[PDB]
This record gives structure tokens, sequence and C-alpha cells, in this order.
């Protein structure tokens, strides 16, 4: 396949997945268990202005990751960008 | 220097006069506790006690062996335990005693070849620390579960790993006294889904009912540097059986003059019709140590020759036996 | 110099012994196998015991980032034997080193054959001696894995400018095109060559991407100066683009006219960002082993002063020196272990400065620091001393972030104020905002910013004079482009608005912020504007997944994909919201018969599952017939939202309170009491909840229920079926509006996870049947028919 048909394709794909996307349901059961399961995310960072997908996560996190999670050794941290910008900018506050 | 790639695991030497004579030139704890040379250096120190415990009753070693019912030994001094049940005259003393110390070198020496410990994830180290876990190791201890329950934690901890960084019980020290082995991060996995289940040591339920009341226990890991009694030293078994026929060590019944307990069984190792020193190999590397059946023999008393004083296997199966009328000694 | 070379020659290279090849020329190594064995012995010898690189049942086995100077050592040292670069190297100086990996390259395996080619980038003659650069490449299957870099300094007094030679390439330098003047400027310098004469510079970004070689004819005159490289303009996806070329060419000159230019008249770009403060990471203790010989072995370098008394002694040295690229490879195993967490992975580049010599059996302190970032790594700076406290190496290194995911909000969020104390302190996000704004107030007369500031009730457009009326254009020209009969078909969304409107004005209840065709972009560009202030603080992972709840789908992929400019994104964004609103009747005043609420299954029973919750609300919408459906799919037994028919959330939300009351256990009497007829008990808890919600207020307020909370009254029902009329000409909308020039596939493929396929976005006929499964689209099942665009 050729990049301009892998873009041309590409494009018709995002414009259908965004146009249907607007009156399917929202997935974001599996779509949370992709990021954490089949990738091992150790840093999700919410871009929003309250926490709300971040609960969302801690939670999936506290029901079916509780022994997964120990047993991959797997230290997660959830952030959302308006509760702990510390965190994300990497600039504690003067406590060495 | 026989051994052919012998050097490259002893990065820092064996001079073991020299590090005796000057404190200042012996090597860090990290290089004497690692199996190659620890391993042999354990043995010297039971043959040593054994020793000035033979000399000071005015006895030959074979003169004390005599005087036992019998013997054995947890993991890895079951070598010196059947090394001793040979032993005889002063003369042919540093027979047995070079035997027992070429077993116990070439399981250093394969067994760390086979997993040789790794630099350990500082993050890792932190946590342990912090929860009052130890320096992570490849055996981990744990007071106050059953066998079953500590197995239904390995089951689930292991349920997510692949076959290489599983961890299986190693050692049934008693009851409620087990010891788990396998790769140092997986074991911390396993520590991770146990800190869960316990409750803070001081958490008072004294007013909360006995049946609903949460499980309290302990759990560190070991100071050792290899994975004993794990699927992890397989391989080395072979190679080491192959390394004692190559340097003229072997155990005949014919030779061993009481009872040799086997670590698995609790069986004597002289009605075995296979090779003891095969056997004696399998039980340290790969077979677990159900202590227990092990030590299921009748005496009156028990002579604890092993490393560690009063954190000895001695007060272990003191605990294990306490009002039976059993006395142990550690010597 | 010759004899020296000769003895030299023979340690270090397998070759006839040749001095007589030009520096010019590129320097290729014998391909090299890597080898457990090679692995193993070179570990040992620089004492790093990271797991990555030793041998465990069931996984391929790493080889270190340092490994590259084996591989490479024969290749880089080549370099400086030519007899146009005539050095003592008994008096020559390891300077530098570093290991660079490039983007996307895996690193070195134990499997992998490596080659290395070696090119000499400058050699010139400081006053104090003569210095050597040199860049290595390891490539494997034909494809450049990372670039070496070493500087050698023959100590001495060089005279031969003639063989001398430097290429440096420049920072990337930037212009903002304000005036005409500016333009004429431009065109006055002979190296200014636009692809197309007639090109548009105004109100453009142009970017310099620069490289300058030049040519000696004594310390101060250069006997040539070349600066080449392309020019780029900026798009407004923030793409750079090439425009054209720098092509300077000069004889003697003093210096480079082209930076100079550059640098008085545009800002220079910089990759690394420094952190407010350096985090320390740890001050670590390390030796320098007692003998060399076991890295001369596993390293090539049997430089005699580093293993025999009588060299190091003729060279001056104050011993038999440990190597510096064991310092380097031991340093590199610390900051590997304590910097990455001993994930050799995470580690791809390490510089290293030799600022002084250590001898076997030195005891080294050295500190690591967190210090900055560049491309989503850490910039790591470290500095390791001796007993006397003399400062011997120092350097940086380039660590990944751990493994991240970006998630971004959706509607419900949005608060007043929101974004606007970035607005003030970031550059990044200003210029976000600001895009946006004019779009809005030239296009259609309001500003999102006020909204976001003073959040007003009612906001009145009005269509005065040429400006007025060209707005009004714009509020009448928007249309829903459905395709019916074979033929196009328009449809106004501003009804209201014709030829003979002076005004329009949008009303809401509490605040137009939460109107939702003004929430969208006002969400939308706040969630924007902090991800363009991260990425402009270097914070952004290159690898990173990530997805969008609902509305922070368009967020998302704007924010990680640059897909559409920030005018296209609030554009897109603020149709949809219009879309969204006129598709429910609210024709009493601002309210529907139409809004959501959010159930936890777990309130109702402890047993309640997902197929418990799915199945009885599939009932009350089949049963009842009025539409009701599960919409978001948030936490699994815990957080599901479901739209539609006020009615039929009102008949759910009391069935629930019913089979709660009830305290029934689904699992038991399920199968086991009664097989599928269960659904004869059920249409019987429907129906007197039904006929009970079957007569109230018309526009009937939803209350709450044990398990289901009504949404701060959301009159529309997002993700509903009711909303597949506004698929088709909103998918019309997005195709003119998202150009498939600005898709890149790399910054989507594996990363992007939408809400329709819960799965990462691939160019696959597998993931386009998916679609398709969930669709019914035309256009996606005509593309799986004809998959066979393989064929050009």
């Amino acid at each position: 396949m050729k990049p301009e048909v892998e873009q041309e394709l590409a494009h018709i794909l995002l414009t259908e997945l965004l146009a249907y996307q607007f009156a399917s349901p929202v997935r974001w059961i599996e779509t949370q268990d992709v990021f954490l399961k089949d990738f091992n995310t150790e840093r999700v960072v919410e871009i929003g202005p309250s926490p709300t997908l971040a609960g969302m996560a801690q939670r999936t996190l506290k029901n079916k990751y509780e022994s997964y999670d120990a047993a991959l050794s797997l230290h997660r941290e959830i952030l959302c960008y308006s509760k702990d910008a510390k965190e994300i900018y990497y600039t504690p506050d003067p406590s060495e | 220097r026989t051994t052919l790639d012998a050097e490259k695991v002893f990065t820092q030497g064996l001079n073991i006069l020299e590090w005796l004579e000057n404190p200042s030139n012996t090597p860090d704890k990290d290089y004497l506790l690692s199996i190659p040379i620890s391993c042999p250096l354990i043995g010297v120190i039971q043959l040593a006690h054994y020793v000035v415990t033979a000399k000071l009753l005015g006895f030959t070693p074979g003169e004390l062996r005599s005087y036992l019912k019998g013997a054995t030994g947890h993991s890895q001094g079951l070598v010196t335990a059947v090394a001793i049940a040979e032993t005889d005259s002063w003369e042919s003393f540093f027979v047995s005693v070079r035997k027992a110390i070429t077993v116990l070198f070439f399981i250093g020496v394969r067994c760390y070849e086979a997993y040789p410990n790794t630099s350990l994830p500082p993050s890792i180290l932190e946590d342990s620390l912090e929860n009052n876990e130890g320096v992570p190791s490849p055996m981990l201890s744990i007071s106050n579960l059953t066998q079953e329950q500590v197995q239904d934690y390995v089951n689930k901890t292991n349920s997510h790993l692949p076959a290489g960084k599983q961890v299986e019980i190693s050692l049934v020290n008693g009851a409620k006294n087990l010891v788990v082995s396998g790769p140092p991060q997986s074991l911390y996995g396993l520590n991770l889904t146990l800190r869960k289940a316990k409750a803070p040591s001081g958490l008072d339920q004294s007013r909360i009912p006995f049946s609903e009341r949460k499980l309290k226990f302990s759990n560190r890991f070991l100071p050792v540097a290899s994975p004993f009694h794990s699927h992890l030293l397989v391989p080395a078994s072979d190679l080491i059986n192959k390394d004692l026929v190559k340097n003229n060590v072997s155990f005949n019944a014919k030779d061993i003059q009481i009872p040799v307990y086997d670590t698995f069984d609790g069986s004597d190792l002289r009605v075995l019709s296979g090779s003891i020193s095969e056997r004696i190999v399998d039980c340290i590397i790969r077979l677990p140590v159900k202590w227990e059946t092990t030590t299921q023999f009748k005496a009156t008393h028990i002579l604890d020759f092993g490393p560690g004083g009063a954190s000895g296997l001695g007060v272990l199966t003191h605990r294990n036996k306490d009002g039976t009328g059993v006395r142990v000694i550690v010597a | 110099n010759q004899r020296i070379k000769e003895m030299y020659w023979k340690l270090w290279i397998d070759e006839p012994f040749n001095l007589d090849f030009d520096p010019r020329d590129v320097i290729k190594g014998k391909d090299f196998e890597i080898t457990a064995k090679e692995v193993y012995d070179f570990t040992h010898a620089v004492g790093n015991n990271c797991e990555d690189f030793v041998s465990r049942p069931d996984r391929t086995m790493l080889a270190p980032m340092d490994f590259a100077i084996v591989v490479g050592w024969r290749a880089i040292i080549k370099a400086i034997f030519p007899n146009t670069v005539d050095g003592d190297l008994l008096k020559l100086v390891h300077l530098s080193n570093g290991y660079k990996m490039i983007p996307g390259a895996k690193p070195l395996q134990v499997g992998d054959v490596v080659s290395t080619t070696a090119v000499i980038e400058s050699v010139v003659n400081q006053p104090t001696g003569k210095i050597v650069d040199v860049v290595g490449t390891l490539s494997r299957n034909g494809k450049p894995v990372m670039e070496v870099t070493s500087s050698f300094f023959y100590r001495g007094n060089y005279t031969d400018f003639e063989n001398t030679f430097q290429k440096t390439v420049e920072p990337v330098y930037q212009m903002h095109i304000k005036t005409s003047k500016d333009i004429a400027v431009l065109r006055s310098k002979e190296w200014f060559q636009l692809d197309d004469e007639d090109f548009d510079l105004l109100n453009k970004t142009l970017t310099f991407e620069t490289e300058t070689e030049v040519t000696f004819k004594n310390a101060n005159i250069f006997s040539s100066v070349k600066c080449f490289g392309p020019i780029k303009v900026e798009l407004p996806t923030k793409e750079t683009v090439e425009i054209g070329i720098v092509d300077y060419e000069a004889g003697a000159s003093h210096g480079n006219p082209v930076v100079d230019f550059l640098k008085r008249n545009g800002s220079t770009l910089e990759q690394k960002v420094n952190l407010e403060n350096p985090i320390p990471i740890a001050v670590l203790d390390s030796y320098t082993p007692s003998t060399n010989e076991p890295y001369a072995r596993v390293s090539g370098d049997l430089n005699p002063i580093h293993v025999s008394r009588h060299f190091a002694s003729y060279a001056n040295l104050p011993g038999t020196i440990t190597h510096g690229m064991f310092s380097s490879a031991s340093v590199r195993a610390l900051i590997e272990n304590w910097a990455a967490d001993s994930v050799s992975s995470r580690v791809r580049g390490y510089t290293c400065q030799f600022v002084d010599m250590v001898l076997p059996n030195t005891a080294l302190k050295t500190s690591i620091q967190h210090v900055g970032m560049i491309n989503g790594r850490k910039l790591i700076k470290f500095e390791t001393r001796n007993e006397d406290d003399v400062v011997v190496l120092t350097g940086e290194a380039e660590i990944e972030q751990p493994v991240t995911t970006f998630v971004f909000t959706g509607q419900g969020s949005q608060e007043q104020g929101m974004g606007m104390d970035l607005y003030k302190t970031s550059k990044a996000a200003q210029d976000v905002w600001n895009r946006a704004d004019n779009h809005f107030k030239d296009t259609y007369g309001f500003s999102i910013l006020d909204i976001v500031i003073n959040n007003p009730v009612n906001l009145t457009i009005h269509f005065g004079g040429e400006k007025g009326k060209r707005i009004r254009e714009n509020y009448s020209a928007m249309i829903f482009e459905t395709i019916v009969d074979g033929k196009l078909k328009t449809e106004k969304i501003f009804k209201e608005i014709n030829e003979h409107s002076t005004s329009y004005t949008f009303r809401s209840e509490k605040g137009l912020l939460s109107a939702t065709q003004f929430t969208q972009p006002a969400l939308t560009l706040m969630e924007k504007a902090a991800f363009e202030d991260l990425k402009s603080k270097g914070l952004i992972p290159a690898d990173a997944t990530f997805a969008g709840h609902s509305l922070g789908e368009y967020a998302a992929l704007a924010s990680l994909a640059d897909v559409m400019s920030i005018e296209s994104l609030v554009e897109v964004v603020f149709y949809r919201g219009m879309t969204m609103q006129v598709a429910v009747p609210r024709d009493e005043l601002g309210r529907s018969n139409y809004g959501m609420i959010a159930i936890n299954p777990g309130r109702v029973a402890a047993s309640f599952s997902q197929e418990a919750l799915q199945y009885v609300v599939e009932r009350v919408g089949k049963r009842t017939g009025w539409l009701v459906e599960i919409v978001n799919y948030n936490v699994e037994n815990q957080q599901y939202v479901a739209a539609g028919d006020l009615r039929a959330l009102d008949t759910v939300t009391n069935v629930l309170n019913f089979i709660k009351l009830q305290k029934i256990d689904i699992i038991e009497l399920q199968k086991s009491l009664s097989l599928e007829e269960v659904e004869g008990h059920l249409f019987e808890i429907i129906d007197e909840a039904s006929k009970k919600s079957a007569v109230k207020p018309r526009p009937l307020k939803l209350e709450r229920g044990f398990a289901c909370i009504p949404l701060v009254g959301i009159s529309v029902p997002f993700h509903s079926t009711y909303l597949m009329n506004g698929v088709k000409p909103f998918k019309s909308f997005l195709k003119k509006n998202i150009i498939k020039e600005n898709v890149k596939v790399a910054r989507l493929a594996g990363k992007y996870i939408p809400n329709l396929t819960a799965k990462p976005f691939q160019v696959t006929k597998e993931y386009f049947q998916d679609v398709y499964d969930l669709t019914g689209s035309e256009p996606i099942k005509e593309i799986i028919d004809n998959w066979e665009k393989y064929e050009q």
C-alpha cells in the first residue's frame, strides 16, 4: 500500500468513526481495558477541567486490576490537568 | 583452577585465609552472600562446629557420629549431614570434608550460572523497605498462614505471570511457617497481593468478634542470593551431577553409618536404589523441603551445628516439636 | 608520527596499514554479529547488572546501548589516522563520546547483525591542539539504529589549515513575516530561494533548518563558507512544510552572514526545556577496576597507556589510567538503574565529557538530577568526582517517561472561567484561545472567550453594515448536505435568519456556557490549549496512546495528531453542537421530552450485572415502544448512562427502584426459577411503571432512584439512535472540514482509541470490517470489497 492511499483510506476511516460516534454508544469500558491491560499504561493523564475520567480509571483499577497490577509489580499514576499540575509539569514544591 | 569458567563467577577471588587474617581485605556482604562462595563456606562453618564439638568431647569424628541415632539438614545442610555419616578417624576426615565442600561448590557455581541475581529496580527496593518487607531476594518467608492459604496467594500471583517468572512454595518449615522462591520481582508482586489481605500489626481487634477479625501475618524476604528449591535451578542438576562424576565424589550407602533423612520424603537416603549424590542435589535444587516430615524421627536431643545460632534451624525445629519431650541444643 | 600510528594501527585495526585515504571519505566497519557471550563479557567488564542484558528463559537478551562502541570503535578510531590529519597518537585525548537512538528504532538485541559507517564531521586546528569530531551510524537490516559521536584531540601546535574543515548543524531559526518590508529584505538576500517566486509570505511563519560547512585559510579567516538547508512555512495544523532552500556559498569570509541575519531577525527554537528547578535523583558510589585488561579485551582498545607502565610513563600520564570509555559505560549503568528504574529501553540518549583522567582503584561519587525535558524524554544531567572532589566525568541522558495515555474529558465538566489562568501565563494557550476567538468573532459575531469568562444568560448577534451581512450569510450558509434521490438537497440550521433579519439571539436558562453549541468549542479549547502548553514544555511522550470521551474525542484527535487547525476544530465542534440542538423539538421554551440518567447497577442488587441492565432497558424500549438506550458504558457494574424519551427514563428509574426493594438475586431467580418466562414477570413490572409515566406534566421532570441520578438537566439524547438522522449530513461536513493531507497515519495508528470501536485505530481490512459491522456505512463497505488498493 502506497503512503498516499494509506492516507486517503485513514481519512475516510477517521471521517466515518466520528460521523457515527455522534449517534452510537461510547465504549469507555473497553477503551479503559485497552489502555490499562493491552498497553499497561503507568501514567494516565486526563486533559480536562475536572477529574471525571480519572475518577473512572481509579474505579476500573480498584474493580478488576487489584491482583494484575500487584503480580506485574506495576505502579500506576492517574493524573488530571486541573487537579495535579505539579506532577504533570514535573515541578514539585520546595520540599527536598 | 580445575573447573572451566569458574573464575568468571569468583569476580573478587575466594582467598578466604586473607579475609579472616585482614578484615579490611574482605569483600562486601553482597559478594560473600552470593551462593558460589556462601554455599561452600556455610559447609565449612558446620564442619568446623562439628570438629570443635568432637575435639572437646575427646572424640574422633566417627566416635561422635557413632553416638547419633541419625542426621539430616535443611536445604544445603543435607550435604554436610551425609558427609558426617561416612566420617571415621582424623586421618580420613579431610576426604569427607573434600566430598562435602566440592558438592557445595558445584551447587553454588552451577545454580548461580543458572539464575544469576540481577540489578533490582530501585523503586521496588525503596517500596519493600518502607513497608517493612525485606530487601527483595529470590526467597520470601511467610509466618502465620496455612500452606493451603499461601498456595492460594501464589496461584493468584502466578495466574498473571508466564512459566519463567512463576513462584513456588520452597520450604514447609512448620504448620504456619513457609518460604516461597522465584524471581525477586515476582515475589514482590506476591508481597503486593499480600499487603492488601493483611491488617496493620497494631490494629487492636480485641472488641471485634474472633470469627470476623482480619488475618495478621509476617512476610519478610530472606537473606539469600539464589532461589533454592525452584524450577529456576533445574538446568543446573544435570551439570552438577556431571561435575561430581568428573571430581570423583559420590556417597555409597555401605559407607554411611547412620540413617540420613531425605529432605522431601523423611525416608533414609541409604534405602534409595539410585545415586544418593544425585538425590541430595535434586533435594536442594528442585524439590521442596517438608521439614516437618523430614524431622519425623524420635529422639530426646537434637544438635544444630548449622549457621545462625539462635536464628538457626535449631530453634525452628524446637518450635515445631515443643511439648513432645525433645530438647534442641544450638552447638 | 607515522611510526607511532603503525604500532597503534596493528593494535586497533585488523587491516593492511595504509594512511593514504581522504578524511572526507566515509569509513565502512566490518559487519558484527552480537552474541550472548560478547554481551556477558562486556556487561561484566563495565559492571552493568541490568536484567535486560542477562540470559533469561523466554525473553530475547538485549545488548547495552554502550555496546555500540565495541561495534563502532574500529571504524570511528580509523578516522584519526589519515596523513592529512597528522597526530602524535601518544598525545591523543578522548574529549567526549555520545550515543543517540534514531526515533522508532528498537535497541540492540543478541540476534542482530550490525554494521557501522563513520564520517569525520570536523577537523579544526585550535591553538592548543587539533580537534577531530567523528560521527558513527550503526545500521541493522539496512536501517539506521543509533548515531555514535566521539571527539578526539591531538595535543600540539598545528598550521595545516588546508586539511582543516568544520561542519556544524545550526539551531532552527524562526521568523514571523508581518510587513511587506520584512519580505523585501528577505528577497534582497541571494541565498533566500523559494520553490515558487510568487509565494505569498505575508503573515506566515518561516523556519530555517540550516547546516554550515566551512574550510580554513588560518585561525581567523575561512577559505570558504557554505550554508544550506530547507526554508519551511508553518500551516494552520502547526506542520512545517518546505517552500524553498537557503543556498549561500562564499570564498574568503570572516563569518557566516546567513546565521548572523537569522540570529538578529529571528528567534532560535530550543528543543531542551529546563524544569523550574532541578529534581535530585541520586548520588552514587562506584569504583574503577584494579586492572584495565578486562575492558581492553571486550572493547578492542589495546591502547598501551591503559595496560603498560612504560607507555603511560612516556605519555606523561599519572599512571596506567582507566579507559575513558569504561567510566562512560559504568556511570551510564548507574543512570540506567536509578534514572530509568533499570528499564534499559527507556534511555535513548547519553553524552559524556571526559573532564579529567582516573587511575585504577579510584572511588567515584556521581550525582544525577532531572534537569529538563525534550520531546517527552526526561533530560538528566550528571557529574562524577574522585576522592579529591575533582570533576572527572559530566554529561546528560534522555530517558522516556513511563508508558502514558491521555484521556480528554466530555461535556458536563465545563465551568465558568475554565482555562483562563493558563490563558494569562502561557503563550501557547493564548495563541489557541485567540486563533479561535478571532475565528468566531469574524465569522459568527461572538467571542468564545467572552462566553467562557462571563457566561452570559443571553447573547444577541447584530447583522448591521457590510461586516454584519457577511456574518449573516455565514449563519444562513449553515446547511445540512444530504444526498436524496441521487441529487443533493439543502436544509437551514437557523430557520429564523433570512435576508431581512437585523439580529439573532441565543438564549439559555442559567448561562450560554452550558448550551452545547458553545460548551463543545469552549471545552475543546480549554483542553487543546492545556495540551499545547504541555507540548511546548516538551512533556508529551512521542509514543502516547490517547482517547476522548464523547466530545473529548475531537480535542484528543487535534491535541495529538493535529488532524485539524484550531479554526477547523472549533468550527466542526460548533456545527456538531448546532446539529444536536436542531434534532430536539424544544417547542414550549428551553426544554424537551428528551434527557439522560447515570445508573449504578451495583445499588439495585450486587448480582444485577451489565447483561441485567442491557436486558431491562432493551425491554422497556421494545415493550413501552418509547426509545431508550445505554449510550455511555463508563465503569463496569458501576457507571452506565442511558438516554431517550423522558417517559422511558421515568419507567427505568422506578422499575429499578422496585427490583431493589424486592431485594431479588438475579443469578438464583434467573434460569433456575424461571427460564425466559422472567420476561413475562418483567413486562408485569414495566406496565405498572409504564402507564404511571404515560400521563404526567408533558415536559416531565425526572426524579432520583437509589441507582439512577438524572444528569444536570441535559436537554439532548447524545449517542442515542435518535441522532442517526444527523450522521449522513455531519459526515459530508466532516469530509469538507478535515482535509485528507492533514491526516498523518503515524500519529493515529495504534494510539487513537475511538468511542465507536474501542480498538486502537489501524488502516486494516479487519478494522474497516469491524466499523461496517456497527455502521452499515456504504462508503466503508465498497472499500472492504476493493481492499486491492495494495495495487498502485
